[PDB]
RNA sequence: UACCCAUGUCGAAGACAACAAAG
RNA sequence: UUGAUGUCACGGAACCUUUGUUGUCUUCGACAUGGGUA
């Protein structure tokens, strides 16, 4: 009964309190949203009591000052009550609840004479939002996109009045940092407004932690980190912290204890693969590479277990890491046999391949060798016979009877990519080969390889 | 040295331009940017000014060009000429330099590998990719280089979707700017070409430059060698007369107009012919400004008048969006942003070779519209209308090319059953509709028929109230059906004739079956492809290559004319043919009662001058549109879909409940929901004869007065139908076939459908008075898969128990007054409408009606039958019936009064005046600050008239009209009198005072059409009516022996005698300064409603020269200086008269004379106050509804917020007519003989409510009593007086039925419980020896019938209907009860009810009629209305009297 | 500043209230 | 108003959901005007 709890908020109302103004205001959205969307409470043909009072208690509160400054301390008030409470919702719940902060202040933020707090909520409720869009393969939402913007151009209509504003700057970057991890650019201002932020502490925001790990990766001084390590590690989310710190202890030197924050991390670690622990995890794997440490090899092993103990983009760049950082050529099968779901073993490393190595690695197993020359690692590149299968996989569709030429250059491709397959020394003749490919390999033909067909010498058995 | 060609672009097609970028987002970062790369640019002469012209990129033509050459080496074996051409190199090593990477494949004509990097010579393909600037493409720009404010002055950007497959639905969209061929069809540029290259590559050039069929969007041909003055005005007119709640209206009505100009010499005059429309004669008017500007030069062209119209609608709507706060538009909160595609930046080409086969197969034919359709595009600078239709810039309907490619790729994912689960960007997808979809071509097209579209207002309905959504409004621009498109497809492959696929997708077109707009849930958009004939062209073949590069493949206007001469008739069989996956299903509705679907805006601009009219399409026969009356297919398929969803459940809840989101039931399943298209589809149902509208007349009676309500008095025009001539409403709608063999769905369609050819689902709109009955409903076409489904005597009335006692020496009133209960009982939620819910009873009462008196039912339409006003019966197709209206009101009412319910119908804010009769008063003046009045001390009278003195002469203007003070000579001994100069007569006892002077003019006066004593008396000849105020003077004396008295006596020429007896004026003086007294507002609404009595007066003195300043002059508001008579407390004033005797109004409007919950629910605003302040909140409506909800009237018959639970049907005549009055033609025995009545006037509520006391309050519900004055009025005679009645303007004659008349009808109730069943019963067939009164004249003794209940049918199921004839003892028994219940014995007002409902036994006549104005007046001796005001009426005990049913008022 | 009334005429309502697009 | 050995943008239906509908007896009697005399 809508009315009736518009007329329980009319009873005691007080227009200098705030809490009586927030109380009616959240009542009367309530109603005309009941109103709206034709639900059962429609059927309520009922009025308010006292007329001659009701009316002069509703004429005072739709004065324009007072109902707009309500309007933006109900909005602050849910969107508290959201932060706290979002961990008990659901993804329908959140969502809901997110975009009913959104209409309720949308009405009103489109005026110049809208206040700031207005806008910060709105702009705050927009970056929330689009966080809960899970990155599902490799296209990224293009909802998430729109909100990280639009919560931006709010935030840049205060920051063109107030450069120096507390809570908008952290906002504002806090959507241009989801935007870089959605795919697009930074935006036109990012260098100054990350500068504008070195004055300035911790809200003890976990987001405020890799604002100014981004800063020491820029400007290259060391001037924040110590207040990084410095840190509570009672909080919840022990694991996003933990892989801050090891971060700042790098550029500091601190070897030693990157190993511990990083094992830590990694031992605890939420289930959920859609968390971006997951993705600043990998990313701390790569700086590690890209900046040449030695110390990659020994996380990204640890890592992967974790992985296996528990779709994610990055799920196969895990596993490719995993492959290149062990140095066990039998610990490197089980690890491409997880992702297939004398025997060769084909992997199909497309982290390697994007660097202009050879990607693709063939693991042949001989048992009768010695142990130590038991495990042979073959590496080749697939990109150029990737290509070839590309050009008759669309000629025997295009133009059937044409693609003979085709096929015989794709054979003769596999034997030139793959010199490591009439050679007596890496496979002896007269044996079965058994193939397990990965990737595009398994619509290849292994069997009829030519230089010389390959079933003239060895007999081929496939499992998918 | 190097070589010009000049190069010539004309487009065949719109093409589309990308939106002008900065220099510094020009990157591949870009995807805005890199989108629009295969489109033209847009050039800004200034990078801060949008002002410049576009062009077409020379790298854009490169490319168009080596794709052709590439084709065209494909085909020819990769030799030109004698020379061979290698495959060329399309790779390169700073592939991060290139704005854009290849991601098609590159067609192989040679083995062989590219050229050498350094060579001597190269092959002419790799000479034209530019190897060895030999080959320069320079831009294209138009003729001369002209200049425009911006890209909005040659284009209008269009939004272009991407639908889902599986959901049918937009997945996201982007836009682009689309610039007409019509207007800019010419590009020019230039290629230099150096004199090295060799005569091969330039050979290959010029066959890829006449081979490029398309380029920028377009199929191209390469060639080298007042109305916002007139809104002012209108806004301005509007204002001034203070009517803007018209704004909208207006705008709507003369958008409307666009159509012709001749609608403004047709628009609508007032009720009596005359140009007083409340539309067009607000003002010159509106109507004259309308006809001035059709009559203008510049508006004679149609277009130009067009354009005015909606100019000026679109300028008012705007206006009108002010009134309310402003144009705010809610805006989506996430996926309103464009998506562009991504391409894949391929590290290397990739080779495929197509082979030398080729041949391009030629469709052309026409798609001509056999259902109205819509295209949507939107226009942002036109907020009028939600939804508009996609029209070329020359008004002429489109169909764009972007939309039949889309359902052109729908239907052939249909065909193969197989989705296309691709994305933007990556190399092209090889699945076989995009292949197919690949060599496709059509072209955009448009008609040559530019009428105006119709819109359609639409709307959402709440399926718990019955009513109208919040916020559930809108338009909608339909293009009418008939429009022929020409149709051209092109198909280019190695097939030898068209896929099958597209084969079987071209006959399912040309049966009909293509649906290719939007809105097709409603019946949008469905061609068929008429008159199709194809060729195929083996373009393999070396010299019809060159017959086709030669004729730039018959492209061209020319070409194509050409080309249709080789044209063979027909469509190629296919091979593989699939049956269409839609299936259609006519529609037979036949309907015995009138049908009306509401356009008010047509009723505007209608010349016949309604409310409402019923909705008519049209029709394009060619250059013509013609208007066809038809139900809407949005309104059929509501009807439907509510049929279907109050049957079903979903998991133990109604389909009516569900919110549907993540649902799967048979609802969103058959009809769609808003995240997926519907599997049915329904059409425009059209009448099979085109019927006449007729008008029927409606008016709301106060339920305390009896008489029509104030500001309520209506019509509509519905299309007539009877039972003798039911209207037969025919159609189609489409089902697909999917459902069609689903059994589930096929139950659920013929339960609705069972359910509505029960007449449970009323089509079109005013239901509960007996529009839209369904007599029955077909269904052919399914196979009977969903028509298989489609397929005790009532106790008499109790004897009364009411005893009347009439006396013959007795006359007794008219009408008597039921004094309510104080207790009315409310509930805050009603029985919802969006089930059938248990417990609660539905079906269908048959009633009989019989006249006991003759019955006056008058049929309005035409009011000259036999000025004398006359009227004929109510008839319809030569068929006596009564309205269905007539009868729910008369058992309304009684329903009200059993059930002590709301005064349903009351005019809440009316505030009584009475006149004064000849203390308290005082004179004042109003103060400069005019917030105050300033009391004067005594008073004389100066004699103005008469011929003592020459006070007019003497005076000034100022003087007179009291601004300035005079100074005058007072005497006080008693003789009161004022003249300004001292007589000669008496020169003694005189005292100069100053003051004031109250002049209001001669207005006392007596006029009469007979002449009296004093005219009489009078010698010599009548004077004529002076023709000013200021020249009259005395002529006569009424007492001529004392010389006392003076009157004026004058005739006038319309043989009126007026005797003014008036000849002194009120003389203020000794002003009091500190006696300044408040004027509060109370008492300026009081003096502004006097006023507005006062200048509103139908008895009025027919000269103004007698009539008081406030009337004469027409004074609407008190101002400063005013010399009035006022009383006043201690510190406000309280009441304010213009002159010594006036009127006292009501300190509060009559509402506040009642109790507080007998007043309507939901009624108007009596509080003081204005209300206004929260007009854009949802939260007035709450300060205008009772707190405790709506009582049990309102429950049952409805009110604004609720829809009612009752439908009265039409009652017709059962036998041959017998008539009061024999005809004056024996031989037509179905007209009856004429009868005149007396003079009906208005009820007085001044007369029940004698006076200002707070005593007296509202008596209650008036009641008629039944008595037999008809027999008075049959001999030609006053029922009061007996003298015989003369035909007057004022008084009507009427065609009356008399008594023994049978009528019978039906009354559909759902949802009632039985107690509320029960009583409705009661009130419907009352008790043997009472009866109902009816129709007109009810005070004369008309209109007395009688009902009785004959059968009862309740709806057990909706399949199963049982007899319920047995149940009424137990439903009459259950609502006494419940009356009971409210009310524990204290059933005073149901005796009073049964009093007045009571009809005399045999030999017993009741006296019963009006008192005359005065005793004088009546023969028999009765006491007139002046003597009943002081003896048995007093104002003492008048409403006692009147509350008591049959108390006489005489006793002769 | 205390009393006294006099005249006999005349049509009224002609649309109103809500929704004015929302998802 | 482009560079050029690489543009499948004819690679993308403005698509999907919504009842111009709810409420109202072509009905009906006392009013209108402002003074006059002492
Ligand atoms: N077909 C669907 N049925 C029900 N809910 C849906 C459907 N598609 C999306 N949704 C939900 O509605 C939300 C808003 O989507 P809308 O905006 O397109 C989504 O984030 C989903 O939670
Ligand atoms: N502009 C809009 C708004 C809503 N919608 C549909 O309505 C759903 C609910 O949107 P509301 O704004 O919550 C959307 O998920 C979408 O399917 C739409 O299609 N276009
Ligand atoms: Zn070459
Ligand atoms: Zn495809
Ligand atoms: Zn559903
Ligand atoms: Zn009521």
């Amino acid at each position: 009964n809508p009315i009736r709890d518009i007329q329980d908020r009319l009873k005691t109302a007080k227009f200098d309190n705030k809490d009586d103004m927030m109380n009616l205001a959240s009542s009367l959205y309530k109603y005309e949203k009941q109103l709206m969307d034709s639900s059962e409470a429609t059927l309520c043909q009922q009025g308010l009591s006292n007329r001659p009072n009701s009316f002069s208690q509703l004429s005072q509160f739709r004065d324009s000052d007072i109902q707009s400054k309500a309007g933006g301390q109900t909005g602050k008030f849910w969107q508290n009550e959201y932060e706290a409470c979002k961990n008990f919702q659901t993804h329908k719940e959140r969502r809901e609840t997110l975009e009913q902060i959104i209409r309720f202040l949308q009405n009103g933020a489109e005026e110049k004479d809208a206040d700031d707090l207005l806008l910060k909520t709105l702009a705050r409720a927009y970056f929330h939002r689009g966080l809960l869009y899970r990155p599902k393969g490799f296209s990224v939402p293009a909802r998430k996109v729109e909100a990280m913007k639009k919560a931006i151009a709010y935030c840049e209509i205060i920051l063109d009045k107030n450069e120096e504003e507390s809570e908008a700057l952290r906002i504002w970057l806090y959507a241009a940092m989801e935007l870089r991890r959605c795919g697009e650019e930074y935006p036109e201002n990012f260098a100054e407004k990350l500068f504008y932020l070195a004055n300035d502490g911790f809200i003890s925001e976990l987001y405020d932690i890799r604002l100014f790990l981004e800063y020491t990766e820029r400007e290259e001084d060391n001037n924040f980190l110590d207040m990084i390590l410095q840190e509570n590690q009672d909080r919840e989310r022990l694991f996003e912290l933990c892989l801050y710190k090891a971060r700042a202890c790098f550029h500091l030197n601190q070897l030693n204890d990157v190993r511990i924050y990083g094992e830590s991390a990694i031992d605890n670690a939420p289930g959920a693969f859609a968390d971006p622990f997951w993705d600043e995890l990998v990313e701390f794997i790569r700086m590690l590479r890209n900046k040449k440490s030695e110390l990659w090899k020994e996380i990204a092993i640890k890592a992967w277990d974790k992985c296996r103990e528990k779709y994610w983009a990055r799920q196969r760049e895990l596993y490719d890491l995993a492959f290149m950082a062990q140095d066990g050529i039998e610990k490197k099968t089980r690890i491409a046999d997880s992702l297939k779901s004398i025997a060769v073993h084909f992997y199909l490393n497309e982290l390697e391949s994007h660097e202009g190595g050879k990607g693709g690695h063939a693991l042949i197993y001989d048992p009768q060798k010695a142990e130590k020359d038991q495990w042979q690692d073959k590496s080749f590149d697939y990109k150029e016979l990737h290509r070839k299968f590309l050009e008759w996989q669309e000629n025997y569709i295009l133009n059937e009877e044409g693609s003979a030429d085709f096929l015989v250059t794709l054979c003769r491709e596999i034997e030139k990519a793959m010199p490591f397959l009439f050679k007596s020394e890496v496979i002896p003749e007269d044996r079965p080969v058994l193939w397990i490919p990965h990737g595009f390999l398994h619509r290849l033909p292994l069997h009829a390889a030519m230089k010389e067909i390959f079933w003239e010498r060895h007999a081929s058995r496939y499992l998918p | 040295m190097t070589t010009t060609m000049k190069i010539s672009i004309e487009f065949l097609e719109p093409f589309r331009m990308t939106k002008w970028q900065e220099s510094t987002r020009r990157n591949k970062n870009n995807k805005e940017f890199v989108r629009g790369q295969a489109f033209a640019r847009w050039h800004r002469n200034k990078k801060d000014n949008t002002k410049g012209r576009p062009y077409i990129t020379g790298t854009l033509l490169r490319s168009a060009v080596i794709r052709s050459a590439e084709n065209l080496l494909t085909l020819s074996d990769g030799k030109i000429s004698e020379k061979t051409c290698c495959p060329g190199k399309f790779d390169t090593e700073d592939k991060d330099r290139l704005l854009q990477l290849r991601q098609r494949s590159t067609l192989r004509w040679t083995d062989k590998n590219p050229c050498p990097d350094n060579a001597e010579t190269y092959c002419p393909f790799c000479e034209l990719l530019g190897r060895s600037f030999r080959i320069h493409f320079g831009n294209l720009s138009l003729p001369g280089k002209p200049d425009f404010d911006g890209p909005k002055a040659i284009g209008s950007q269009r939004v272009l979707n991407r639908v889902d497959f599986k959901s049918g639905k937009a997945h996201d969209f982007f836009k682009a700017y689309e610039v007409d061929h019509t207007r800019f069809p010419r590009f020019e540029g230039e290629i230099t070409i150096d004199n090295k290259v060799s005569a091969e590559a330039r050979k290959l050039l010029c066959d890829s430059l006449k081979f490029t069929d398309r380029l920028c969007g377009a199929l191209c041909v390469i060639r080298f060698d007042l109305a916002e003055k007139t809104a002012e005005q209108i806004i301005s007119i509007l204002d001034d007369n203070k009517k803007t709640e018209y704004t909208r209206l207006l705008a709507d009505a003369i958008r409307s107009l666009r159509r012709s100009s001749k609608l403004v010499a047709g628009l609508p005059k007032d009720h009596d012919g005359k140009d007083d429309h409340y539309l067009w004669d607000i003002g010159v008017t509106i109507r004259q400004i309308l006809t001035t500007s059709a009559d203008t030069k510049e508006l004679k062209n149609a277009g130009k008048w067009r354009e005015f119209c909606e100019k000026l609608g679109e300028a008012l709507y705007l206006k009108s969006k002010d009134m309310s706060g402003g144009l705010k538009i809610t805006r989506r909160i996430l996926g309103d942003a464009e998506f562009h595609g991504k391409p894949d930046r391929l590290e290397k080409s990739r080779s495929v070779s197509i082979g030398s086969v080729l041949k391009e197969t030629v469709v052309c034919g026409e798609l001509v519209a056999k259902t109205p359709f819509f295209f949507g595009a939107i226009d942002e600078d036109a907020k009028q209308t939600d939804l508009q239709v996609l029209l070329t810039p020359d008004n002429k309907y489109r169909l764009p090319r972007s939309a039949v490619r889309g359902i052109l790729r729908r239907d052939l994912q249909t065909y193969f059953d197989s989705p296309c689960n691709a994305e933007l960007g990556g190399r092209p997808c090889m699945c076989k509709t995009c292949r197919i979809m690949r060599g496709i071509t059509v072209m955009d097209a448009r008609s040559e028929y530019n009428a105006p579209p119709e819109i359609r207002h639409r709307t959402r309905i709440n399926p718990f109230t019955g009513t109208v959504a919040e916020g559930a409004l809108f338009n909608m621009e339909v293009a009418p059906e008939g429009i022929v498109f020409p149709f051209q497809l092109r198909y280019r492959g190695s097939e030898d004739g068209l896929p099958d696929a597209l084969k079987t997708v071209l006959k399912w077109w040309a049966e009909g079956q293509a649906f290719m707009s939007g809105a097709a849930s409603t019946g949008k958009g469905r061609f068929r492809m008429e008159n199709a004939k194809y060729e195929t062209l083996d373009l393999s073949d070396e010299n019809q290559r060159n017959d086709y590069l030669k004729n730039w493949g018959w492209r061209d206007e020319k070409g194509l004319e050409e080309l249709k001469k080789r044209l063979n008739s027909g469509l190629p069989e296919p091979g593989n043919y699939r049956d269409p996956k839609w299936h259609e299903i006519n529609v037979s509705i036949e309907m015995a009662s009138p049908f009306i679907n509401g356009d008010p805006i047509r009723a505007a601009v209608d010349k016949r001058g309604t409310d409402v009219v019923t909705f008519v399409k049209y029709k394009a026969e060619g250059e013509e549109a013609k208007p066809v009356c038809a139900y809407k297919a949005e309104s059929f398929r509501g009807v439907i879909r509510s049929a279907v969803a109050r049957i079903h459940m979903e998991d133990g809840v109604p389909l009516t409940e569900l919110t549907h989101s993540d649902c799967e039931c048979l609802l969103c399943q058959i009809f769609g929901s808003e995240y997926e298209a519907g599997k049915i589809r329904f059409e425009d149902l059209v009448f099979e004869s085109d019927p006449e509208p007729v008008t029927f007349d409606h008016v709301a009676i106060d339920r305390f007065t009896g008489g029509a309500a104030d500001k309520k008095k209506f019509d509509d025009s519905p299309l007539p139908g009877s039972p003798a001539r039911p209207l037969m409403l025919k159609g189609s709608f489409w089902i697909r076939r999917d459902v069609l063999e689903d059994e589930e769905y096929c139950k659920a369609l013929g339960k609705a459908l069972a359910d509505v050819n029960n007449g449970l689902y009323p089509l079109g709109g005013k239901s509960a008075i007996g529009y839209g009955q369904v007599k029955s409903l077909g269904i052919k076409g399914d196979d009977k898969r969903i028509s298989r489904l489609m397929n005790v005597a009532v106790p008499e009335k109790p004897k009364t128990d009411a005893e009347v006692r009439i006396e013959a020496e007795k006359v007794y009133y008219p009408h008597y007054f039921v004094e309510p209960h104080k207790k009315v009982e409310r509930e805050e939620k009603p029985c919802g409408h969006q089930k059938f819910h248990e417990g609660r009873l539905t079906g269908k009462i048959r009633c009989k009606l019989i006249t006991k008196t003759p019955l006056i039912v008058p049929d309005t339409s035409n009011d000259d039958f036999f000025y004398h006003k006359s009227y004929a019966f109510f008839r319809l197709h030569k068929q006596i019936m009564i309205p269905g209206s007539e009868l729910r009101g008369m058992v309304s009412s009684v329903y009200e009064t059993v059930t002590n319910s709301c005064f349903r119908i009351f005019d809440e804010t009316k505030r009584l005046s009475w006149r004064m009769d000849a203390q308290d008063f005082l004179p004042g003046r109003v103060t400069a600050d005019g917030k105050h009045i300033q009391k004067f001390s005594e008073t004389a009278r100066v004699p103005f008239y008469d011929k003592t003195q020459k006070h007019f002469d003497i005076l000034d203007e100022q003087e007179i009209a009291g601004e300035k003070p005079v100074r005058m000579w007072v005497k006080r001994f008693r003789y009161q009198k004022a003249f300004q100069e001292i007589p000669e007569n008496d020169p003694d006892g005189w005292e100069c005072k100053e003051g004031y002077l109250h002049v209001v003019g001669p207005s006392k006066v007596e006029f009469s059409d007979k002449k009296g004593d004093v005219i009489n008396n009078f010698q010599g000849t009548l004077p004529s009516v002076p023709n000013d105020w200021k020249t009259i003077r005395t002529n006569d004396f009424k007492n001529r022996k004392r010389k006392n008295e003076p009157v004026f006596c004058c005739e006038d020429d319309k043989g009126n005698y007026y005797t003014m007896a008036k000849y002194c004026e009120t003389f203020f003086f000794d002003l009091k300064e500190n006696e300044e007294y408040e004027i509060p507002e109370k008492a300026r609404i009081k003096y502004k409603e006097l006023l507005r009595v006062y200048n509103n007066n139908p008895q009025a003195v027919p000269e103004s020269v007698f009539q008081s300043r406030v009337a004469r002059e027409n004074v609407e508001k008190l101002k400063s200086g005013d010399l009035v008579y006022f009383k006043h407390n201690e510190k406000y004033v309280e009441d304010i008269v213009p002159v010594r005797i006036s009127r006292t109004v009501d300190d509060r409007m009559i509402g506040k004379r009642m109790s507080a919950d007998l007043r309507p629910c939901h009624g108007d605003w009596v509080e003081d106050g204005d209300l206004s302040a929260l007009n854009a909140y949802p939260e007035k409506r709450l300060l205008l509804r009772h707190p405790k909800g709506l009582c049990p009237a309102c429950r049952l018959f409805g009110t604004g917020s609720y829809k009612g639970r009752v439908r009265f049907g039409f009652a017709s005549l059962e036998n041959d007519p017998e008539w009061l009055i024999p005809g004056k033609n024996p031989g037509d025995p179905f007209h009856g003989g004429p009868v005149m009545l007396s003079l009906l006037e208005r009820p007085r509520p001044t007369w029940s409510i004698p006076g200002s006391d707070n005593k007296f309050k509202v008596p209650g519900r008036k009641f008629y009593v039944h008595h037999h004055a008809w027999k008075t009025i049959k001999d030609g005679n006053h029922p009061t007086t007996g003298k015989a009645i003369e035909q007057s303007p004022n008084n009507r004659t009427v065609e009356a039925l008399a008594g023994g008349n049978s009528f019978s009808f039906e009354i559909a109730f759902e949802n009632l419980k039985e107690w509320e069943l029960g009583l409705l019963i009661h009130s419907l067939q009352l008790e043997k020896g009472l009866a109902h009164k009816l129709g007109m004249a009810k005070s004369m003794g008309f209109g007395s019938v009688e009902i009785d209940v004959e059968s009862v049918r309740l709806r057990k199921d909706w399949k199963q209907w049982r007899n319920g004839n047995s149940e009424i003892p137990n439903w009459l028994g259950k609502g006494f009860a419940k009356l009971k219940e409210w009310f524990r014995d204290e059933l005073d007002f149901i005796e009073n009810l049964k009093k007045l409902l009571w009809f005399p036994e045999g030999d017993q006549a009741p006296r019963v009629c009006y008192p005359m104005l005065r005793k004088k007046d009546d023969p028999n001796g009765n006491s007139g209305y002046e003597e009943l005001k002081d003896g048995e009426f007093k104002k003492e005990d008048r409403q006692k009297k009147l509350t008591t049913p049959w108390t006489p008022w005489a006793s002769s």
